RNA sequence: GUCUACGGCCAUACCACCCUGAACGCGCCCGAUCUCGUCUGAUCUCGGAAGCUAAGCAGGGUCGGGCCUGGUUAGUACUUGGAUGGGAGACCGCCUGGGAAUACCGGGUGCUGUAGGCUU
RNA sequence: ACAGAAACCUCCCGUGGAGCAGAAGGGCAAAAGCUCGCUUGAUCUUGAUUUUCAGUACGAAUACAGACCGUGAAAGCGGG
RNA sequence: UCUUGGGGCCGAAACGAUCUCAACCUAUUCUCAAACUUUAAAUGGGUAAGAAGCCCGGCUCGCUGGUGUGGAGCCGGGCG
């Protein structure tokens, strides 16, 4: 029904956005982003692994939609529905046209939109799962897996982060004993030595 | 509930207007037209007469703008007039005249042209311009700076603006508000203005009172009665000062004097009593809640 | 092809800077233009009347007229392979007076100052400016502190 | 021949291929060999040299 | 003991007719008005054209006026006698103001006339201390400051203390 | 130390709340005969001087928000000029020069001109 | 009070999130918006200039200059 | 979270109790803009780097004007 990959990987035309002047942009085909146990608390998921895209790109709405359900079925089948969270960190926002032929020929040649993709860059995360630290393998193995759903190099890391916060993991647990961070669910709250005392005071008492 | 609407955004975009502004004591459409002058005229100052009614006192004064602010050419204070026997409604009419009056002789004594443009030594009442004379220093001419005022009829701004006129100084008005205009028939009545230059209308309140309630009459016109001010001698009483005025306008400043120096009010707290009041306030709190336990 | 209308491209250029918009200070209005005055032309979007061409915004140019409320500048523009000096008439509002020249006569003043001055003590100074020399040969005192040895550091994917 | 380099060879004198020129080195003149670098090799000469 | 220029005093009576169309019952209402206060009532446009209500863009449908000085006092003890000196809590605003409506003028000692017929009438009190009319003058407008503000409970307090009247719950 | 009138720059000056304000001021404040204007002397205008710093206003305070200014981000991103450099490409590295911005961390919190007062 | 999501009155917050004929962009808060009062600078006239540009025309626009005026207390503003 | 709703749910029944899911609000969080932007490069565009300058004394004016003020013009003189 669309045209091979091939035809839309590399990014050649500037972003291109649904927006008021580009009107008729169908629906994405990936709508959820997040899925597994996404109210498992900062703390049940120290790991995180990451797909890095290795090169600059476009990858298709129906390629992140085919990953994902590609990571997420092999993680409820090796660490239950339960026991991880992933989080595709990648959205379709660039507009890709077609100049549909059957004839003017090459009058009149703008495209109509034909559908979405991301445009990722060299080192950016393309889809990230959080889960327990003794599912490092399975981790590694579902995002393997994925690869084969994008075009191009994509490269697996175990992030230094504690799951899907910004504060590396040799630390994270000493900040949380002297309250320099907050579990506010998934993530945590960060608490500068800054602002009106009376807030110290709350979370001292 | 409903959104904040002065959130951190609100004070990250918000511009504050001019200082003046805010305080609500400029008005710089109007500051704009008064003070600028034209290009081709270069350095040539443009004079204004700034006129602020107070409370209690009324304010004229003589200035030209310069980037680095205004500089006052000359200032008359209403509250100078007790020196000239006007003792008590240093914010009324008469006293507006006598201000602006004031302000009008010690200018042209600064300059020495007080003997050449003596203005309209008897007040009428009615429209007058001074008019340069030939092969004499030009009159000064200046610009009313009516401020915020609301410009009706009778303002007291175009009472010192009458008096400024009187004394010698060339400004352009017309008579449409001076007290004494009457609206509907678009005719000036110059007798009705000379009546208020003199108080009158502040006399025959006072009688008005006295004839009808004499318990109001003391509340008020309390300080007229201290100081001896009644209904019959008050037009001779401004007729004394506006003599007075023209006879020596000059100022002779209030002689300064050394005091004891002395502060009236807090000075910043430094970094330092600010960090450790922050430090004494946690360990009192931790204290008070071990006490507790 | 483009439209030829005055103000095309100008989103940006006669738009007032961030937080600087409202009245526009007196000062602007109270400044002294005389002619043979270097001025810089900028286009300021509140004031209407009196704006320069877009092609003129960041030109700098020289004072030939004075009116009641703007100036006669002569400023060269470039169109194809010549320049013409283009005379414009601009409101105060969209110029101010150039300090390119301003450190020439700081200069002048002082070349004459040191120029009549060294005179009359019988000594030459130098005047005329020059480019920055290499610099001349010093010592660099280790104060019994061996430098510190660098080392490339390992590659590390922080992704 | 980009524009800026040719006239930056024409003032150091240097309008043909191997044509050498003596240089006085500072800021204006150390940053017109910037531009020029592709198309000229130079360096501090020695006595001997001059 | 509180500083005198903290005491409590009613800036201004408000009473609005909105009768809710133009033509004889409007101005028969703004003649309701008059003889409760004695003064010339002014009449209000309406601001949209509503179907629902049958009222025009800038069609009179209401009229309104201002009542201060002793004169607010006593239009304002007539509707509160009406009222049973009985208001309910909901009636006051958190900015220190309160209000009441009245279905019949005629119970305002004003005799009832068969050329203008019965009237209902709202009532609103504006309550302020002395310095609030920093915030409505022309120069060095300003605004008064929290520790003067009047609070609901203060106003409360004001309306028990003035009238010995009755708050409701709800 | 400080205010009043008129200002320049226009938040280091704003916003929220709290404390303190000698003197003179600036105010709030008391009235409506006159000038003037209102449905309303509320505002505007006019005549005053019983009271009060309650508020405005001034100074200060806040591990205050903002704002100003540095540090970090980082010689990173980006970039001028170069190669018969790499790679199927996408892109990337190096040579010669220039060189950012968040988050995060710290410091600051109006200066000042003219004229005129108060403060032994 | 009727009165309700929506009628009209009151207080508070409100940096413009409105409005300024229209497309959009810019500009604007004791205003350029809204409401009143008076009006015809949308008038007569010679040159210079800018924009497109060939540095030609028109069109449109900018500073002035000379008359008659309007408005305002006035500074001023206005020849759409 | 009651400031509005869907479900429930114990009733005499209410804004009584009870949850529960939503809207809402407050702090965070993922990802973006050719027709967004507080910031903000590199390369780039204009101008200046003197004798047509600088500094003195004087004269003209119907222009501006409190002022023999301002501005411009002109004359003479000195500085390489
Ligand atoms: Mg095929
Ligand atoms: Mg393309
Ligand atoms: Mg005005
Ligand atoms: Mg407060
Ligand atoms: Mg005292
Ligand atoms: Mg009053
Ligand atoms: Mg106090
Ligand atoms: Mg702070
Ligand atoms: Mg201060
Ligand atoms: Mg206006
Ligand atoms: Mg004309």
């Amino acid at each position: 029904g669309r045209r091979p990959a091939r035809c839309y990987r590399y990014c050649k035309n500037k972003p291109y956005p649904k927006s008021r002047f580009c009107r008729g942009v169908p629906d994405a085909k990936i709508r959820i982003f997040d899925l597994g146990r996404k109210k498992a608390k900062v703390d049940e998921f120290p790991l995180c692994g990451h797909m890095v895209s290795d090169e600059y790109e476009q990858l298709s709405s129906e390629a992140l939609e085919a990953a994902r359900i590609c990571a997420n079925k092999y993680m409820v089948k090796s660490c239950g529905k339960d026991g991880f969270h992933i989080r595709v960190r990648l959205h379709p926002f660039h507009v890709i046209r077609i100049n549909k032929m059957l004839q003017t020929g090459m009058r009149g040649a703008f495209g109509k939109p034909q559908g979405t993709v991301a445009r990722v860059h060299i080192g950016q995360v393309i889809m990230s799962i959080r889960t327990k630290l003794q599912n490092k393998e399975h981790v590694v193995e579902a995002l393997r897996r994925a690869k084969f759903k994008f075009p191009g190099r994509q490269k697996i890391h175990i992030s230094k982060k504690w799951g899907f916060t910004k504060f590396n993991a040799d630390e994270f647990e000493d900040m949380v004993a002297e309250k320099r961070l907050i579990p506010d669910g998934c993530g945590v709250k960060y608490i500068p030595n800054r602002g009106p005392l009376d807030k110290w005071r709350a979370l001292h008492s | 509930f409903v959104k904040v609407v002065k959130n951190k955004a609100y004070f990250k975009r918000y511009q504050v207007k001019f200082r003046r502004r805010r305080e609500g004591k400029t008005d710089y459409y109007a500051r704009k037209r008064l003070v600028i002058q034209d290009k081709n005229k270069y350095n040539t100052p443009k004079y204004r007469m700034i006129v602020r009614v107070t409370n209690r006192d009324i304010i004229c004064q003589i200035a030209y703008a310069r980037i680095e602010g205004d500089m006052i050419v000359c200032a008359a204070y209403a509250h100078e007039l007790p020196k000239y026997g006007v003792k008590v409604g240093l914010t009324n009419y008469a006293a507006a005249y006598c201000t602006g009056l004031l302000l009008a002789r010690r200018l042209l004594n600064r300059f020495g042209m007080d003997k050449i443009y003596e203005g309209q030594v008897e007040v009428t009442g009615d429209e007058y311009n001074v008019e340069s004379i030939d092969g004499q220093p030009g009159a000064f001419t200046c610009y009313l700076d009516a401020g915020l005022a609301r410009t009706t009829t009778g303002n007291k701004v175009f009472g010192a603006l009458k008096g400024a006129v009187d004394g010698g100084l060339s400004i352009p008005h017309s008579t449409k508000r001076f007290p004494g205009y009457d609206s509907e028939s678009k005719e000036f009545n110059a007798e009705v203005h000379r009546k208020h230059i003199m108080g009158q209308n502040v006399a025959d309140y006072m009688r008005y009172l006295m004839e009808e309630d004499e318990d109001a009459y003391k509340k008020q016109f309390s300080q007229y009665i201290k100081n001896n001010v009644t209904p019959d001698m008050m037009e001779e009483m401004y007729k004394k000062a506006h003599a007075a005025i023209r006879e020596n306008p000059v100022y002779e400043k209030k002689p300064k004097r050394e005091v004891k120096k002395k502060r009236w009010n807090r000075p910043k707290m430094s970094l330092a009593q600010k960090k450790d009041r922050v430090a004494q306030k946690k360990a009192s709190f931790l204290r008070a809640q071990e006490r507790a336990a | 092809t483009n439209t030829k209308g005055k103000r095309r491209g100008t989103r940006y250029m006669f738009s007032r800077p961030f937080r600087k918009h409202g009245v526009v200070p007196l000062a602007t209005y109270m400044r002294i233009y005389k002619k043979g005055d270097i001025v810089d032309i900028k286009g300021m979007g509140t004031v209407q009347k009196g704006m320069p061409h877009k092609c003129y915004h960041g030109k700098t140019g020289r004072v030939y007229n004075v009116t009641q409320h703007a100036v006669g500048i002569v400023v060269n523009k470039q169109v194809k392979g010549k320049i013409l000096a283009k005379r414009i008439n601009v409101r105060i509002e969209h110029i101010k007076h150039s300090k390119s020249r301003d450190s020439f006569l700081k200069r002048v003043k002082e070349n004459d100052q040191k120029k009549k001055e060294a005179k009359e003590k019988g000594t030459w100074v130098q005047l005329k400016r020059q480019p920055a020399p290499p610099r001349e040969a010093h010592f660099v005192r280790t104060n019994g502190k061996e430098p510190e040895l660098l080392e490339p550091i390992p590659y590390e994917f922080m992704a | 021949v980009s524009p800026k380099v040719r006239k930056v060879l024409q003032l150091l004198r240097l309008r043909q291929i191997f044509n050498g020129t003596f240089v006085k080195l500072n800021k204006a003149s150390i940053n017109m060999l910037r531009i020029v670098e592709p198309y000229i090799a130079w360096g501090y000469p020695n006595l001997k040299s001059v | 003991k509180e500083n005198p220029m903290r005491e409590l005093r009613i800036r201004k009576l408000c009473l609005n007719i909105c009768v809710g169309e133009s033509g004889d019952r409007l101005t028969r209402a703004a003649k309701v008005l008059e003889q409760l206060t004695g003064q010339t009532p002014v009449f209000s446009k309406a601001r949209y054209t509503v179907r629902s209500f049958g009222i025009r863009r800038n069609e009179k449908i209401a009229v309104h006026c201002t009542v201060r000085g002793a004169k607010a006092e006593e239009i304002l003890e007539k509707g509160l006698k009406v009222r049973e000196y009985e208001l309910r809590k909901n009636n006051f605003s958190d900015t220190g103001n309160f209000g009441f409506g009245i279905q019949e003028h005629i119970d305002l000692g004003i005799k009832y006339d068969p050329s203008i017929g019965i009237y209902g009438l709202d009532f609103y009190v504006v309550l302020g201390r002395p310095g609030f009319s920093i915030a409505d003058k022309k120069r060095r407008t300003g605004c008064i400051g929290a520790k003067h503000r009047i609070s609901k409970e203060e106003a409360m307090r004001w309306f028990q203390q003035k009238y010995d009247g009755i708050i409701l719950p709800g």
